[PDB]
């Protein structure tokens, strides 16, 4: 129900401002890409410590309000607003498991909500809508952690706009 | 409002917007003390504002009223978007002049083709976003329920319609969800969601008021 | 504000309201873009208003400003109630005249005995309850920390001071929170907490201003 | 961190009005009180079905602000605003356990929060501030339901305003 909010105390908007996911556990880290499995393209979406404070993400409903709400389904992706590349998702793929990963096309309504989780704020994915949520927490591999649904340790996030 | 025109001062006097500290959404008089707009706009201790074109200077024509109950479509469903509705009760009568008038109800459902009349503050730009200070406003046709279901194949209800332009360059956006559309001198929709704004094949999909009327009846009549 | 009287207009002018579709906290305008309340005040998109002596009414006066940061304290303790301060950076400078100008700050701590003024539209009743549409206005000391100390026993930091009076009778209350303590024409307390409001023993509490000015400074300086 | 509201969308406010607490899933019951060991006078909390719509509460905060958040820690109490006649505590007795009674005392700040649970709100004791917090729940006994610590388990409430 809640309004998702950004570090200096405003909402956040429905695609038009771009945030930084900051990590509150893992100060140093910022999200990039990286390779999983024998892939070429870098593809996974990580917490690099050697990057920071990292690609910035949208958060898009397609409802007609430029608020985003915790109930909000949502589509989370990389680069531009209105684009469908840097769209994330969540993939099975070895070593990591449910991988959160980026593609080139986009639902109407996305799988992820943002719902408050101590002092800042989890990723949580559906893999249908009527059901309950699966966190988006780390797995720790190649001195990285890629991002993958892990239930019930959340990594917890502040929301800081761009600018 | 994308692709639009500015509407004018005591063009849509019905027209209000729902306010937190900062605009939200739009909304639409039905009565002296009763605003209908989205249920996905529900915010605790909403405000509700008439008499606004422009919505960022006080012009003194305003009236500033909160709402005594937010009542959302008991069937409303966030998964599905379904029964988009929500009943506002204002605290006090608005008082009604050249910019604050009231809306009335259908009697029975607007057809294919038939024009309407769409208005907010949304972002007014398909690529970008550009939010304007005066309400804008914009024509659209209803289409029939068959191309709906063809633009969002799983999605559409029997209590939502489509409307604008497959073409695009005209829609309603972010902002514009709750507002009005008008078709015969009558609330026919409620602003809801799109896949985009003014995109092609992608038209605005639209609460269909005609079927919440007996709710909306008892619902005024048992508050 | 229980036993204190109407301001008027052009008294208080550094007074505003914290806003979000109703009034909810006090706050002091320090510098033509920068407010200070408490941090117990803290919600998203607030607006502030500013020279508004009827909260109710739209006097023509106001400045209706939306704040584009929020920044609490980085120490504020929800457990104790310690460092109970926030700053408002507006996202535009507020015009000044005779009903709008800021409060300058502290460049000492204030002793007891001195005498203060502590301003805001909150409940006017000591039990039960009556809100005012004009801001209220209560000169009042600032107490000894040893008799406040005995009144809240574990309770004051030295981040905290009491003002009002032991007798009760007047005191600032539900809805004054955020809002100006004034001694000497410096801005030396934000309305915090209490035991009720306006009882026997149990006076007002109030942030500790002097305490926070190099943050301030600090915090404008880098915002 | 959010504003706790009431059936009709507005703010709950800071002791000025009652509260009707309205349970989800045992919709034909209302709060009450009743005996519990071999005392005389009825000093445990009850949901009882023959009381409806139940003793009406207040939620108070010594902060100056009339509205109540989720992280603002409060007294609950029946009865008037101003008293320290009918406030909420929780007390170990048998049968029932760390059980919701009312006492003749109000702390400065008292012990619950009052926190979103599914479709409405649970009540949650501290039994210091600085800790995690424990649901209230229900023990069933003498055909009604003693307020009481069931963590995992909280009685889930509409607040409706007694008007
Ligand atoms: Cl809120
Ligand atoms: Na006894």
């Amino acid at each position: 129900s809640s309004v998702v909010v950004d570090t200096n105390g405003q909402p956040v908007s429905n695609g038009a401002d771009a945030y930084y996911l900051v990590p509150v556990s893992h100060g140093h880290a910022g999200l990039a890409l990286a390779k999983i499995g024998n892939e070429a393209e870098p593809r996974a979406v990580v917490l690099d410590p050697h990057h920071r404070p990292g690609l910035p993400v949208r958060f898009e409903s397609p409802l007609r309000i430029n608020i985003i709400k915790e109930s909000y389904f949502l589509n989370i992706k990389f680069g531009p607003s209105s684009s469908d590349s840097g769209v994330w998702d969540v993939i099975q793929q070895d070593p990591i498991g449910l991988a959160v990963k980026v593609t080139d096309t986009k639902s109407l309504l996305g799988p992820f909500k943002v719902e408050k989780e101590g002092e800042g704020y989890k990723i949580v994915y559906y893999p249908e809508r009527g059901q309950t949520g699966l966190d988006i927490g780390l797995v720790h591999r190649n001195d990285k952690y890629y991002l993958a649904v892990k239930d019930g340790e959340p990594c917890v996030f502040k929301i800081r706009k761009a600018t | 409002i994308v692709g639009g025109y500015t509407c004018g001062a005591n063009t849509v006097p019905y027209q209000v917007s729902l306010n937190s500290g900062y605009h939200f959404c739009g909304g639409s008089l039905i009565n002296s003390q009763w605003v209908v707009s989205a249920a996905h706009c529900y915010k605790s201790g909403i405000q509700v504002r008439l008499g606004e074109d422009n919505i960022n200077v006080v012009e003194g024509n305003e009236q500033f009223i909160s709402a005594s109950k937010s009542i959302v479509h008991p069937s409303y469903n966030s998964n599905t978007l379904n029964n988009d509705i929500m009943l506002i009760k204002l605290k006090s009568a608005a008082s009604l002049n050249s910019r604050v008038a009231s809306i009335s109800l259908p009697t029975s459902c607007a057809s294919a083709g038939t024009q309407c009349l769409i208005s907010g503050w949304g972002n007014t730009k398909s690529s970008g976003t550009s939010y304007p200070d005066v309400l804008k406003c914009l024509k659209a046709p209803i289409l029939s329920d068959s191309s709906c279901k063809s633009a969002y194949p799983g999605q559409i209800t029997s209590n939502m319609f489509c409307a604008g332009y497959l073409e695009g360059g005209k829609d309603s956006c972010q902002g514009d969800s709750g507002g009005p559309v008008v078709c015969s001198g009558k609330l026919q929709g409620i602003v809801s969601w799109g896949s985009g704004c003014a995109q092609k094949n992608k038209p605005g999909v639209y609460t269909k008021v005609c079927n919440y009327v007996s709710w909306i009846k008892q619902t005024i009549a048992s508050n």
